[PDB]
RNA sequence: GAUGGGGAAGCUCCGUUUCAAAGGCCUGAUUUUAUGCAGGCCACCAUCGAAAGGGAAUCCGGUUAAGAUUCCGGAACCUGG
RNA sequence: GCUUGUGACGGCCCGUGAAAAUCCACAGGAAGGAAUAGUUUUCAUGCCAGGUCGUACU
């Protein structure tokens, strides 16, 4: 099948974002009039949350487990197609193509993104998504 | 030496309070080939660089002298 | 043999030469069977195998470098992978190659 | 071990609601006489509307697909001069020259006549018989999406943006010439909007991350502002020329006085969401900004040019009504040239008529 | 016919010591001693110069601002962009191989 | 070419990081012994040897009987705080 | 055109043609910072300081 979805993992290995895991929300086939090939709206993590012990404590655990989220579009070169998956309904409604473009509408979707990636992660589930790609 | 075009910024350096002095400078030149033209350069004594500006109509120049501060020592030629 | 059921689906039947335009095969899930070849470097090919097996596609393993498989194909340029997208009239993908 | 804003009237509550799109409202537009405002929208028409009433007396559609997601009507700006009856409309990778059968002989065919007189980065085509039904009198064919176009004040020139298009991101069309040129050499990040001075003969380039001011005349950079945004969205340039506001999606709007830094004089924090629109008021002491909030907030501003003062800016009043629809408020607006009256362009599908 | 001295006191031509022939405001031709060209910075891995970064004397980068001699991506600094596109490629593959094995 | 060492009746000779205890950094109510230092971390080596190798940064104009990239005038830059 | 600086190439070897100070970057994340005011002196501007010896002329 065609295996691009929008459940999809994925690590990003091209520009600023490089070796940076993502999830695919809205699969483009094939192009627009912007961005004339075929691309993906993902929704990625910048800062890695830090690791973190039975030593930790309170306030030391909220610092230590803070994410920033970040959303692009993306080329399908760029993305490397990972057997993983992630539940994307949290943010199916903020991500979109009149999402991007006229900021800072860019910021209300990644104030949703967080509260959906730091929630998934409290309680971890999909564990290999959290933690750092090393390379 | 340092060249600035806006004329903003040349009021904002003047009230900076590190400017000593200043100096005024004219200048003929023509224009394209057609005329001649009176040129002026207001230049202005920072610490560390000398900022000037050219102003090529001679009617915002005499404005621009009243413009200059008191205070502020200025030089003709 | 390889060389004969190859010589068939150059001449009737859907293919395509190269490693990007493979990819986009394997990515849109056009291709039915994908031939790799034995000079190609490893981490380009531990790559083709990861696109397969996530489209659950064929793969076989070319004894003979990138030169020789441009012969097989009967192409005077070197090509290091082969997909084809779809079938000849000889079977080719249901047998063991 | 500072004046309070019942000092400051007049500004403008919704009197009118431009009611009958189906779809986003992108972008608005005022007519020179400031009797006509145009509206583009997501439904592929472009609609012309009676300000005072509400009622609409012209619709061309442009897109008959228009579901398509690939391409829209982006903007549309009448003609600065006045009687010659010319909406300009960027649609996909496309401008449109149009002339609504609404004006009467002697307008429409003043602006017909200085179309035609004029009879490789773009390229300017008579009308096919379909686009002739459309009321377009030309086109001009770019290689990428036109999100932004401008008029010079005289009606002649005009600049667009294509975003992402490199060296030809930002184009300047002159109508009498039917001639495109690219004012630019070198490419200088993702382009979001292009504005001529009000009266010097300069360009002002907005980027994502900041305003070049260019001297046309002299060929060269004169001015580069350095907001402190990331994602700028529009820019607007004070009608006396030597202030200009900036808006930006991360929510801020910031005031820069050209000659006073480069740095911005004032930020202003009235947003709770994307701001997409900023715009001055041509001869009234006023300027707004709108948001992805659905909210349009109101402004005074004093600039005092010949003293050692900077500017006064005072806000005056926030507007609400537009209904926020999948993350988006107001996507555009633009006062009327005299009256303190705004007009606001919605995802919510409507235009609205915003007085004291 | 106007010829020209050494300013300094090393009169032979080594690697330091070059000279520009230049004319001045005062209507005269004089020496001028150049600087030693700045060579690019390498990409320690595939050895090629990389882009967006100042070619500057050593010394000289310790005046600039960061983002000479910088750039945004991970690994950016050091590395040739196409060799930390095969590491990530590389680093995923074999992590991945570690599972099945 | 000192030192640690080893030769030599001895003037001294070998050797240069070598069979040396060859210093300087972090933490501490180190929780009780009630006025005494406890727990750890780091790992090679003095010095001399280039006015042509390596190397932070200054230019124009003026001036003296005889001096100037060093004085005078203006215009720059570098290092450290 | 002459002198010279530099660029991308080509030839040559059983020859493949110094080292160290110094500077910068990258990976890592010890930890440190805000909502009533902090963090940034690798952005800008501003303040202070710069010793010893050689320097004529052939």
């Amino acid at each position: 099948a065609k295996f691009l979805k929008a459940g999809k993992v994925a690590v990003v290995v091209r520009g600023r974002y490089a070796g940076k895991k993502v999830v695919i929300v809205k699969p483009h086939d094939e192009g627009s009039k912007s961005h004339p090939f075929g691309h993906a709206l993902v929704a990625g993590i910048e800062r890695y949350p830090l690791k973190v012990t039975k030593k930790h404590g309170a306030k030391k655990v909220a610092k230590r487990t803070k994410i920033k989220p970040f959303i692009k579009v993306v080329n399908y070169n760029h993305l490397l197609p990972t057997r993983y998956t992630l539940d994307v309904e949290a943010f199916k409604s903020v991500v979109s193509t009149e999402t991007f473009e006229q900021p800072s509408q860019r910021e209300e979707a990644k104030k949703v993104v967080k509260k959906a990636f730091e929630e998934r992660h409290q309680a971890g589930k999909n564990q290999w998504f959290f933690s750092k790609l090393r390379f | 030496a340092r060249e600035i075009t806006d004329i903003k910024q040349f009021l904002e350096l003047t009230r900076r309070a590190d400017v000593k002095t200043a100096t005024v400078k004219i200048n003929k030149k023509l224009n394209k080939a057609g005329k001649p033209f009176r040129q002026t350069k207001f230049k202005v004594r920072g610490s560390s660089s000398l900022y000037t500006l050219v102003i090529n109509d001679a009617g915002k120049a005499k404005k621009l002298i009243q413009s200059l501060p008191p205070t502020l020592k200025v030089n003709r030629l | 043999s390889i060389n004969q059921k190859l010589a068939l689906v150059i001449k009737s039947g859907k293919y395509t030469l190269g490693y990007k335009s493979t990819v986009k095969s394997l990515r849109q899930g056009k291709s039915k069977l994908i031939i790799i070849a034995a000079n190609t470097p490893v981490l380009r090919k531990s790559e083709l195998e990861y696109y397969a097996m996530l489209s659950k596609t064929k793969v076989y393993y070319f004894q003979g470098g990138n030169n020789e498989l441009g012969t097989a194909v009967g192409k005077l340029f070197r090509v290091g992978v082969v997909s084809i997208l779809e079938a000849g009239d000889s079977d080719i993908l249901t047998t063991l190659a | 071990y500072l004046p309070s804003p019942k000092d400051l009237r007049p500004f403008p509550r919704c009197s009118t609601i431009y009611a009958g799109h189906k779809g986003k409202v992108r972008t608005l537009s005022i007519d020179p006489s400031g009797l006509w405002l145009a509206t583009g929208s997501d439904d592929g028409t472009v609609r012309v509307w009676e300000i005072l009433t509400g009622r609409e007396v012209y619709r061309t559609t442009l897109i008959d697909d228009e579901e398509n997601p690939d391409y829209h009507i982006e903007c549309i700006e009448w003609n600065p001069d006045a009687n010659n009856g010319i909406l300009a409309v960027a649609v996909g990778e496309n401008i449109h020259l149009i002339v609504p059968p609404i004006f009467g002989y002697d307008i429409e065919n003043n602006g017909k006549t200085k179309i035609e007189d004029g009879f490789q980065v773009a390229q300017w085509n008579k009308p096919s018989q379909k686009q002739l039904e459309k009321d377009i009198c030309i086109t001009i064919s770019c290689k990428k999406t036109v999100k932004k176009l401008s008029w010079h004040r005289k009606g002649d020139y005009f600049v667009t943006v294509q975003p992402d298009s490199g060296n030809t991101s930002v184009l300047i069309h002159q109508v009498s010439k039917h001639l495109t040129q690219s004012p630019f050499k070198k490419s200088k990040g993702i382009i979001m909007d292009a504005k001529f001075h009000p009266f010097k003969p300069q360009l002002f380039v907005c980027s994502q991350r900041y305003v070049r001011i260019y001297d046309l005349s002299q060929q060269i950079l004169v001015k580069k502002l350095l907001p402190g945004a990331r994602w700028l969205s529009k820019i607007d340039i004070h009608p006396r020329g030597d202030n200009l506001i900036a808006s930006s999606f991360d929510k801020r709007v910031l005031w820069h006085d050209l000659d006073l830094a480069s740095t911005p004089y004032k930020t202003l924090r009235y947003h709770e969401k994307a701001v997409r629109s900023v715009n001055f008021h041509k001869k009234l002491p006023l300027f707004s900004s709108a948001a992805d909030d659905g909210t349009i907030h109101v402004f005074h501003a004093t600039v005092y040019d010949d003293m050692m003062k900077n500017p006064m800016i005072v806000p005056l009043k926030k507007l609400t009504g537009h209904k926020v629809i999948n993350s988006l408020g107001v996507l555009d607006a633009i006062w009327h040239p005299r009256e303190a009256w705004l007009f606001s362009a919605g995802a919510d599908n409507t235009a609205r008529l915003w007085t004291t | 016919a106007q010829r020209v001295t050494f300013r300094r006191r090393n009169p032979y031509n080594t690697r330091s010591n070059k000279i520009k022939v230049v004319k001045t405001p005062g209507g005269i031709l004089r020496a001028q001693h150049v600087k030693k060209l700045a060579t690019r910075p390498k990409c320690g891995d595939c050895g090629s110069a990389l882009q967006g970064i100042s070619t500057l004397r050593p010394r000289q980068y310790a005046t600039v601002s960061k983002t000479h001699k910088t750039v945004s991506r991970a690994y950016g600094g050091s590395r040739c962009a196409n060799c930390v596109k095969e590491r990530i490629i590389r680093a995923f593959l074999i992590e991945e191989q570690k599972i099945v094995k």
